[PDB]
């Protein structure tokens, strides 16, 4: 709404705030640690690490498989926040359901929008899900515990590999898990789906994801329905 | 679909009747019906399975005879049936998969596999035998369009529905009149509630109806009522019509008065019971209409007297109630129901190998949904896919 | 609406929680406070009120909702008490002796009535029903009541005497009487300083919340001997000061209005519905 | 019994028409004439009270049902006005000077006003949208405006100097003022003998009914320019005897209760939207 | 099943039909004080609802078994089936929920009407003990679930509600040490035989022959007869079931399932 | 065999469930938002908390198939089994619970025990055949 | 303990209950009974601990279990009450005046709060949430309060004049504040004789029961004006003579602990948990 | 069955509808954003209101196939049953309405009421191939 005099700074005026927050520090954090390994020849036993390479990505230092994917998803969180994701990327539905609000919200104010941004990229979608694609088998993870191993053509559940999950995530470019995999099985039991929907809607593709829901599809409403209500603050 | 079925049950007779050392006299009929299944079948490609994930499978046919002239059966004649048996059991059911599958809105009861198809060619009538089954009977009869029904042990009629309808009520929902109920597979709970307990009701009677409309007639139904609502007979607390707000629901059970069960067919009063609990019997009915009636104690003991005042606030509510379950009945339509598998079957196959939704069942083949809208079209789909699911687990 | 008044509304137990999308007569709702005079003298400032706005402000109410209506004494204030905004709380002081006086204004105020003009002077009344009463207010409120037989005489009382009349209410501000209903009753009152009307509660306010500034549960709403339901807008504070008191209203306000319904508010502000 | 909720109502096209309920109507309601004073004068009649009656009775209804009001005139009478009977007339006579009383006190009676408090000590106010005004009543009301700007400034005027503030109402004993939507103003009322209440205009008021006792149609109770509605409620004679004018109402009575409806607000359907 | 149990019969041998929740129980809503006054303030007795296969009991105490000998108040159910069934499955559970709400019920002779707000302590000391002609068959203490009822005729519940020795101020506040005693304590027991085997047909879920013969009867309008009562009532049918209503009764559904198997 | 092979959100009338050997039920008590005066009187901002928040659940399997012998409602193998050893006071054998107690069976449902259920039933059966 | 206090405990619904351990109870715990001078004064006996304490021994206790401390009135009791024993039982007279002070006592003494310091002269303090309060103590507590804004200058109030400040308690012993949450406010407290303490109620303290001896249900635990909670552990009693106060408690000890739960019995016997 | 079949968004004309048992006719009334003098003369800010504002719809069925019988223009098969009916004074049955009258018999369409209107109309077409 541009109370003129206060658009003068909107912009640094949040950045101000933003980047004393948990997700600067997050950032400095995961660059810090990665700066430390590449310079660590013999300084790298101090990362705990699952994959077959001592990775910052990896690092886990705070079921043992449960921990281990949580630890390394809650760090993947910055995978968004390094254009290394091909999915539709959490952040992104984030920011859209900031704008929507603070466009419709009768309540914000110039001086309150500051730190509103911080703590909505904060707390938007807390739990979140990423899975990373290889040679046909899909291996998910996520914040809070879950972790899952399966097959692209036919989600079929597969025993879990940690150390090939996390040298896969690594490097392999993370997608979102904006349809987790038991809405995947869901769907595909309940919506048997194309080999082509079934491609896109593990790489998050906005496209297929927009048809479905425009063919009012319960399913996928019901997940986003769920994304939607997890983004509060 | 009876070629299909004659298939399954030569097996299932095979399996049961080959046994070693039984007379020959015993399976003479039914060695004689296999070989001329394997007759039938020899020489012939079928396919199956190019639909979700059910993979594609080629089916040929080559197979020996068996004997017909030794005495009693021994091991040796069962390892030679025994193979033969294991690949056409195999064989149906991928071709009872395949057609289990499958839609169309046009003609739903006609086969819709090309294995199926097949089976329908004349030179297949010879395997035709004994049709026995339920289903398969219902089959026939409704073929030649002959008067025939299923019966059902707790029939899944009634689609889910949990609701309220408020005849009397305000935005603070402290002085309500209405009713609650829920309809679930054969049984329909229903409670009227009043909050002032018919203070200033004519007579001090408040009358509540409930009707349930069936999307089939059902015959020869047998019905337990009940007069208390156990689900309705607790405190709650409800969301409001259009989910605004949420009201406080705290039910205090009195008996209900001058119960009235109405089963109707078109309007018609087919079947009344008045003040009859336990079981009755419901001929021939489409429609139930509960008429029941809370009336006011004319004498209340100081406890009684202090639940109802004469006037608001109204802390206790008083509710009646009803419980209908249809313990058994018969329907010329095929339905769900406690003791067959056949929705389970369909369901069950229909999942695993993720069939695409086609435009006559709902997806995930819901029961509820697809007994809300329980069409001609999805009449005639639904009986083709369970009797192809009866014939499956004849041998799965 | 009148149409569809008597027409069943269906709601199913799954219906997912929302919020209305229908646009209010006024855009934001409004908060009266009445309060003694003995509030104002005891906080001693010009511009608390102000400062009341303010805090209400802090608890989420638009600059121009909130109202502060003065009133002498509970008395004074039960002569056609007037309810002007949509959710209206009044703070009654507790005094011992006055329990009778405020249990009729907060039977008044919290129950919608249905009430007629009673000319006295002309016709015998009976109360019909239990929700009958007689409400009488003004400057000065005594009532004499003789009850009657079937034959139009009175009993224990010379229906031409007034001397021989039965006291039920001598010099009262607001004053609401139950007699024995069926029974033509002749009324003589101080007509030059008080109206009594023939009215019907119809049921409760729901819009007007009375928090009683210490004492006991002393409230009685309810005419009938055995009941003395105490609703969630019926509250009670013990107290020192007045400004601890307007804090605690502040403070909990939401929790104060959420045992208060809109909708309830007339379109006049009078305590009763009129009919002549 | 369903009061909270609008509920819609299907009817057939082709169903049947009722006998006719003006008989009922005229029996089981009440009817209230208002007059000025200059009218009994002229009369001169001690008893013609009891001769309306009679003739009214001759039209059907009952005797006790129909009332008579008196007001000094109709500055008088605009001083918040009492109607109570379930049908209203009132016979205003017309003068040259005073053209937009009238329309205001038409305006006041022939529509539905729902009215929150205003504090014009604490609370600057606005007018929302188009049905927002600002009616004031008192003995004399004298209304002097400041609008303001966005930076609560204001035009023309100085919000601590009330000698510049913009007069629109002097010594009104009512007043409906309309100003500028969606900017702030700053009030100067003398509240002693005045209260001013921010009020919308919900709609018609079914059963209020004004004659025009005199000139030509000059009423409009509307604020919008471009449009001066005349309603069926809005009824006009000439005249030169009240015996006349009177005679002519109790002739005519039938047409004119049919030009006026139940009012809706009054009625046991709006249980809940406003008033019972 | 039918023609083989008929053929038997006609031989006087011994025959047997399975139902699946047989309908052995006629239709019986009752209670019975064994503590009672005017008031109905405090109160003590049983309550029970007898429906087709299903038993529901509560026995309530209106004091919680302050002035009890032991803190214990004994409560018992006896329930006389009409015939001999044998082969038995029965699922046992502690709670009856027909009876855990609050009520408003009629008194004995319907004069007043009486309150009833239970409040459920589990049952204590529970005896489910299946007679044959006053003999025990079968005995069960404390077990819940599937049981087994080999031969009887007779269902004896025994059940006990014991005082909390130990309460928190929660549950001290229902129970006073005197009236008025606004929570009164309930121990309930439900009883389903989901199937068992009997000598003399029985109306059950699974089968037809009931609606069958009932469904007949009123379509073609048939009078009253000397033997059924009217409309085929189960319950009325059930209540007595003598003799001569066995010998119609099984001929009637033996020609119901004749019929059945072609219509 | 924890993997997930059936999941309903939200669907209450009839579901499926093609093979499982696990149920896992999750549900949520959420605080209605909007609470008219009576609502909002039960659930005080803090204690003493007398009307307590509660939120249900019922799933009844009302047909199934096994690839083990269980009892079930319609079938009376157990109650046969469990007569004929009862009305001969058979001692206690070295597999069964005392009593045929099918909690205690199906709670250490072993495949000896499974091998014995399945014999004593298939024999049970044939004799209800005669008998 | 720490490591599995978030660790779900299981139970079945048969497990036999034990036997009742109100022997063993009595046996291993220890009973605090407080009671006034005045009941000390008229009873008139020196040995009347000694008899109290050996009918306790009647009803179970052991000799040396039960103690008994005596206060002067309950605004001296307010003043840093200490509670010793694993049971505390507190005969509190009633007194019509004394309303609030009752109140705040039982506050304080039947709920386990978490109390910090303040530095009223240095920092500007807010309560954050309904369930924060400012608790102060001492021989003369007079609070003053004053209302800031966002930029931090006072409403009604001025941070330099403490004579414009806003006082909410004046010569009080105990005193509960409870100011509007999310508003900063700058305090005036004789600290010299006062200290002001920053508390949260954590939720009851289960193992101290009141007896108000004589009057009705004033006690008002609870700052929410919508709830006054009656708990197990506020009971009430009538009296003429203490001694029959005093033999009710020791009759009906065994109901007067089983409204009580022990293990909430602080390592200190303070009325509150004070953290830096 | 509450599937939408077909769709048409601000198409007018001629429609094919190929399969179908609900018509779902959606409009709105919108207020023009401009208007010239006399329109907006129409319509003020608030009442009275003369002129109401009115939206329309009509939808006509040219032609279809139903699987069961019907009544149309064309054929005579309705007619010819009433008349037959009518003629000899049928006492009403306990089927058809007590006139013949298709509103009431297209309303209550009842399974019993199709067959019998189907072998009724199969007589009728019959006998219209002679008389
Ligand atoms: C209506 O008027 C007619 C004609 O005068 C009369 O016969 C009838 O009884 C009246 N009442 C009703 C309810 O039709
Ligand atoms: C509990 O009470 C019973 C009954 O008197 C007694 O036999 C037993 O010894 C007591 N003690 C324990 C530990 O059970
Ligand atoms: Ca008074
Ligand atoms: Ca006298
Ligand atoms: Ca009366
Ligand atoms: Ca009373
Ligand atoms: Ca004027
Ligand atoms: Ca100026
Ligand atoms: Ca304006
Ligand atoms: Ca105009
Ligand atoms: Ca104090
Ligand atoms: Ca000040
Ligand atoms: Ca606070
Ligand atoms: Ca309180
Ligand atoms: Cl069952
Ligand atoms: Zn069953
Ligand atoms: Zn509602
Ligand atoms: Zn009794």
């Amino acid at each position: 709404k541009s109370t003129i005099d206060a658009a003068k700074s909107m912009a640094t005026s949040v950045m101000k705030k933003f980047k004393k927050s948990g997700l600067a520090n997050s950032v400095s954090t995961l660059t810090d640690s990665l700066s430390d390994a590449a310079s660590s020849i013999s300084r790298g036993a101090s990362i705990r690490s699952v994959g077959s390479s001592a990775s910052a990505w990896t690092d886990v230092s705070t079921s043992s498989i449960s921990t281990q994917t949580s630890t390394i998803s809650r760090r993947l969180r910055l995978k968004e926040m390094a254009t290394q994701t091909e999915g539709m990327n959490f952040d992104d539905i984030s920011a859209a359901v900031l704008k929507t609000k603070i466009d419709r919200s009768t309540q914000i104010s110039p001086n309150t929008l500051p730190d509103i941004v911080t703590e909505a990229s904060e707390k938007f979608i807390p739990n979140r899900a990423y899975r990373v694609i290889n040679n046909d088998e899909v291996f998910e993870a996520g914040t809070d515990g879950r972790f899952f191993a399966y097959r692209v053509e036919t989600f079929d559940e597969i025993p879990f590999d940690v150390q090939k999950f996390a040298d896969l995530v690594t490097d392999s470019p993370v997608i979102s898990a904006i349809i987790d995999f038991k809405t995947l099985k869901n769907l595909n039991d309940n919506y048997g789906i194309s080999r082509q929907q079934a491609f896109n809607l593990l790489r998050s593709d906005p496209r297929v994801l927009r048809e479905f829901i425009n063919q009012d599809n319960p399913i996928i409403r019901n997940r986003i329905e769920q994304l939607i209500m997890q983004c509060r603050l | 679909m009876d070629v299909l079925y004659s298939l399954s049950k030569t097996l299932k007779d095979a399996r049961d009747k080959i046994v070693e050392g039984t007379l020959y006299s015993n399976v003479s009929d039914l060695i004689q019906q296999f070989n001329q299944m394997i007759i039938t079948m020899n020489g012939n490609e079928f396919q199956t399975g190019g639909i979700g994930n059910l993979p594609i499978r080629n089916w040929n046919f080559d197979f020996g005879l068996l004997g017909t002239t030794l005495l009693n059966l021994d091991a040796n004649y069962v390892e030679t049936a025994r193979n033969t048996i294991d690949y056409f059991v195999d064989f149906v059911d991928n071709v009872c998969m395949d057609e289990m599958v499958r839609e169309s809105q046009r003609n739903g009861i006609a086969p819709q596999s090309d294995s199926l198809r097949k089976l329908s060619g004349i030179k297949f009538k010879r395997i035709n035998f004994d049709n026995s089954s339920e289903y398969i009977e219902n089959w026939n009869l409704q073929n030649r369009r002959q008067r025939t029904g299923f019966t059902f042990h707790k029939p899944n009629i009634f689609p889910y529905s949990a609701s309220f309808t408020l005849n009397r009520s305000q935005p603070a929902h402290d002085n309500l009149m209405g009713t609650m109920w829920l309809n679930a597979g054969s049984e329909i709970q229903v409670a009227g509630f009043d909050y002032s307990c018919a203070i200033n009701a004519p007579a001090n009677i408040q009358q509540f109806e409930h009707i349930v409309q069936l999307r089939r007639v059902l015959t020869t139904a047998t019905i337990t009522l009940l007069p208390d609502a156990e689900r309705f007979s607790f405190p709650r607390v409800i969301n409001s019509a259009d989910g605004a707000t949420t009201w406080y629901f705290n039910p205090v059970i009195l008996r209900p008065n001058n119960v009235e069960v109405e089963f109707l067919l078109n309007g018609q009063i087919i079947n009344t019971y008045q003040a009859r609990f336990g079981t009755i019997i419901a001929r021939n009915f489409d429609t139930i209409r509960l008429s029941f009636q809370l009336m006011r104690p004319p004498n209340m003991t100081p406890a009684v007297a202090a639940l109802f005042p004469n006037a608001q606030p109204f802390e206790h509510h008083a509710t009646v109630g009803l419980t209908l379950r249809i313990e058994s009945a018969v329907c010329e339509s095929v339905l769900a129901d406690a003791s067959k598998t056949m929705l389970a079957n369909v369901t069950s196959v229909r999942q695993e190998y993720a069939i695409p939704v086609g435009p006559v069942f709902p997806p995930g083949m819901n029961w509820t949904d697809l007994i809300t809208n329980y069409s001609p079209s999805r009449e005639d789909n639904l009986q083709r896919v369970f009797t192809v699911a009866s014939i499956r687990s004849m041998l799965v | 609406q009148n149409y569809g008044i008597n027409l069943p509304i269906t709601g199913s137990m799954d219906t997912a929680y929302a919020n209305s999308t229908q646009e209010e007569t006024f855009l934001t709702s409004t908060l009266c406070l009445y309060y003694p005079t003995e509030a104002a003298t005891e906080i001693n400032d010009n511009s608390w009120k102000d400062t009341l706005s303010q805090l209400f402000l802090t608890k989420g109410w638009p600059t121009g909702s909130v109202y502060f209506k003065e009133y002498t004494d509970i008395a004074s204030f039960s002569v056609d008490p007037q309810l002007y905004c949509d959710y209206n709380v009044v703070l009654m002081k507790y005094d011992a002796t006055l329990q009778l006086d405020m249990s009729e204004l907060a039977d008044l105020i919290l129950n919608e009535w249905l009430c007629n003009p009673m000319d006295i002077t002309l016709y015998y009344y009976q109360q019909t029903d239990e929700a009958n009463k007689w409400i009488s207010m003004g400057s000065s409120c005594t009532i004499k009541v003789c009850p009657l037989n079937t034959q139009t005489l009175g009993i224990g009382c010379l229906t031409t005497d007034t001397a021989t009349f039965e006291e039920v209410a001598t010099a009262e501000k607001l004053v609401i009487t139950d007699v024995v209903d069926g029974v033509n009753h002749k009324l003589d009152v101080t007509t030059a300083t008080c109206t009594i009307r023939n009215c019907k509660k119809l049921g409760p306010r729901e819009n007007v919340a009375v928090i009683q500034v210490g004492g006991s549960d002393v409230l009685d709403i309810t005419a009938d001997p055995t009941t003395a339901p105490q609703t969630e807008r019926m509250m009670r504070i013990n107290w020192k000061k007045w400004w601890q008191v307007f804090y605690t209203v502040v403070d909990y306000v939401n929790q104060i209005i959420q045992a208060m319904s809109k909708r309830s508010r007339s379109l006049n502000s009078a305590a009763f519905y009129y009919r002549i």
